[PDB]
């Protein structure tokens, strides 16, 4: 009779909006030739076949039209980025991509619970509260280090063997993505030739080099240096048509920037990878103890907490609770 | 470079020149006695599957080369054209295995391969129980092009690339050259199939 009916406004979308409103995305010069895609909030399906030709155009679409939880752009260069049929689009080159296969590399801990009763469910729905269960995957800094290794080795093979000039970027969540902005006859490498490079970098056909000095020049030295192949997801590399999550965008699963690492050594996995400032009141769904952004956090179901926005947004997008308010 | 060994080096028309003006291959063929038969033999030695005789063993190598191509063209046997080009390239290999460095490097350029010399790289191999060294290097992009339809042995993974370049040894370089030659042939047959030939010449090469 006196029950107040008021819906909690999504602050997360606010944060993102504010971010994208002033963020300066790392965009290719051949912007007009690339198809942009985006996964919106509350929608599992992508909003593809977009095509802009100015940072501003892109900015406005995001802040005004559709807000991206995840935002990318095709690696491939087209003549009609907006076309719907591959024949009409007209592919004419694609960038060279590599991505540390974090799924294979780390093996992280996941949990399935019911946001309501905060209990562990095995099924996707909670019979008791008739609600869909959630899943939490604890991403550790031990794992980020593993990826940073492979990225190191990758940049080596890339610069040392192929004499290329790679650019490293934090995946924004679980790992890294290395990319070569090759426009030469390179950009035209067929998927099969690409698959060649992929297997090379993965140390597939590569033999061991029992004698070999650590100073050999190629797999010869490398093998004798302990390195036996980089752990990448070939599919990313062999795929001529692929979506490059735009550098400087926020990763929908962490709220962390897709930052570019210039010195693999300096890279630290902090809450510093989040552009957000203030503080946020967080309401945990469950009582849990886990590492978050390289620090253990104890959470009790129900007990509000006043944490930094960074962790706040993070924990929220990771399904551990909700960001009830901001300060 | 010995045109006597690598006929394909010389253009048919440059050869036809020394016989007069407006001289057409068929014209010579129609009047030559040995040529057509020398070709027929070659096409046989393969049809059977026997080593093909080097071109230096001939009196008019270049003319014999283009004649066996023109015959293959007329015969209309894809299976044979392919069968021939393999046996042919094999033969040329043998010759190269005795060629100079500068010479090997020249046929490549002619054959359109971007292989050059570079400050060779040496490294201890365990199969030779001794240090091995490569001096020929192609750029990885090209190398991928050239080896697109070859075997696993050529797979970039088993290769040795450094600073963008794939390092090769003489034996490798040769195998690569041998490969383009094999293709060069299939391609050289087209321009001959171009114009119309005399019924008399046809029947001659068909018997
Ligand atoms: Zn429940």
């Amino acid at each position: 009779t006196f029950t107040l009916h008021q819906g909690q406004t999504n602050l997360i979308k606010s944060f993102f909006r504010n971010y994208y409103l002033n963020a300066e995305l790392e965009l290719p010069k051949d912007m007009e030739l690339r198809e942009f895609a985006l996964q919106p909030f509350g929608s599992d399906t992508y909003v593809r076949h977009l095509s802009f030709s100015s940072s501003e155009e892109l900015r406005d679409y995001l802040v005004n039209r559709n807000l991206p939880l995840h935002l990318f752009y095709s690696s491939a260069r087209y003549q009609l980025p907006s076309a719907r049929n591959m024949e009409e689009k007209a592919w004419m080159g694609s960038d060279l991509l590599f991505d540390i296969d974090a799924d294979h590399l780390c093996k992280l801990r996941s949990i399935r619970f019911c946001p309501v009763c905060g209990n562990a469910v095995v099924s996707e729905k909670c019979e008791r509260d008739n609600v869909e269960t959630l899943e939490y995957v604890e991403m550790t800094s031990e794992c980020i280090k593993r990826g940073l290794e492979q990225t190191r080795n990758l940049v080596e093979i890339l610069e040392d063997d192929f004499g290329l000039k790679p650019k490293v970027y934090f995946s924004g969540n679980r790992g890294f993505h290395v990319q070569v902005d090759c426009y030469g006859n390179c950009a035209l490498l067929d998927s099969d030739e690409r698959k060649e490079i992929a297997e090379y970098v993965m140390g597939i056909g590569v033999p061991g080099y029992p004698g070999g000095s650590e100073n050999a020049p190629g797999w010869v030295g490398r093998k004798n240096r302990g390195i036996n192949g980089v752990t990448i997801d070939e599919q990313v590399t062999i795929d001529v048509k692929r979506l490059i999550r735009i550098p400087n965008s926020l990763h929908g699963k962490s709220g962390l920037i897709v930052k570019r690492v210039p010195n693999l050594d300096d890279f630290e996995f902090n809450e510093t990878l989040s552009p957000f400032t203030g503080y946020t009141i967080f309401l945990p769904y469950i009582t849990i103890e886990t590492e978050v952004l390289g620090s253990i956090i104890k959470l009790n179901r129900g007990i509000p907490i006043k944490i930094k926005s960074s962790i706040g947004i993070y924990l929220h997008l990771r399904n551990l609770g909700e960001v009830k308010a901001y300060v | 470079l010995d045109v006597k060994k690598y006929p394909f080096i010389k253009s048919l028309d440059d050869e036809l020149k020394k016989y007069g003006g407006g001289i057409t291959l068929t014209d010579l063929l129609l009047n030559s006695t040995t040529l057509i038969d020398q070709a027929k033999d070659r096409i046989q030695k393969t049809k059977s599957g026997d080593e093909l005789p080097h071109y230096v063993s001939y009196n008019e190598p270049v003319l014999v080369f283009y004649t066996t191509l023109l015959s293959l063209a007329i015969l209309n046997d894809v299976k044979l054209i392919r069968r021939y080009a393999y046996a042919e390239a094999k033969q040329f290999r043998s010759l190269l295995h005795t060629e100079n460095e500068e010479n090997l490097l020249e046929i490549s350029k002619l054959l359109d391969l971007k292989i050059n010399r570079c400050d060779p790289i040496k490294f201890y191999l365990e199969k030779k129980r001794r240090i091995i060294q490569k001096e020929f290097c192609v750029h990885f992009i090209d190398y991928l092009k050239y080896t697109k339809d070859l075997k696993e042995d050529w797979k970039l993974s088993g290769q040795i690339l450094h600073k963008g370049y794939v390092y090769l040894d003489k034996n490798q370089l040769i195998g690569l050259i041998a490969e383009s030659i094999k293709s060069k042939i299939v391609e050289m047959i087209r321009p001959l199939n171009l114009k119309e030939i005399p019924e008399k010449l046809k029947s001659l090469i068909e018997r």
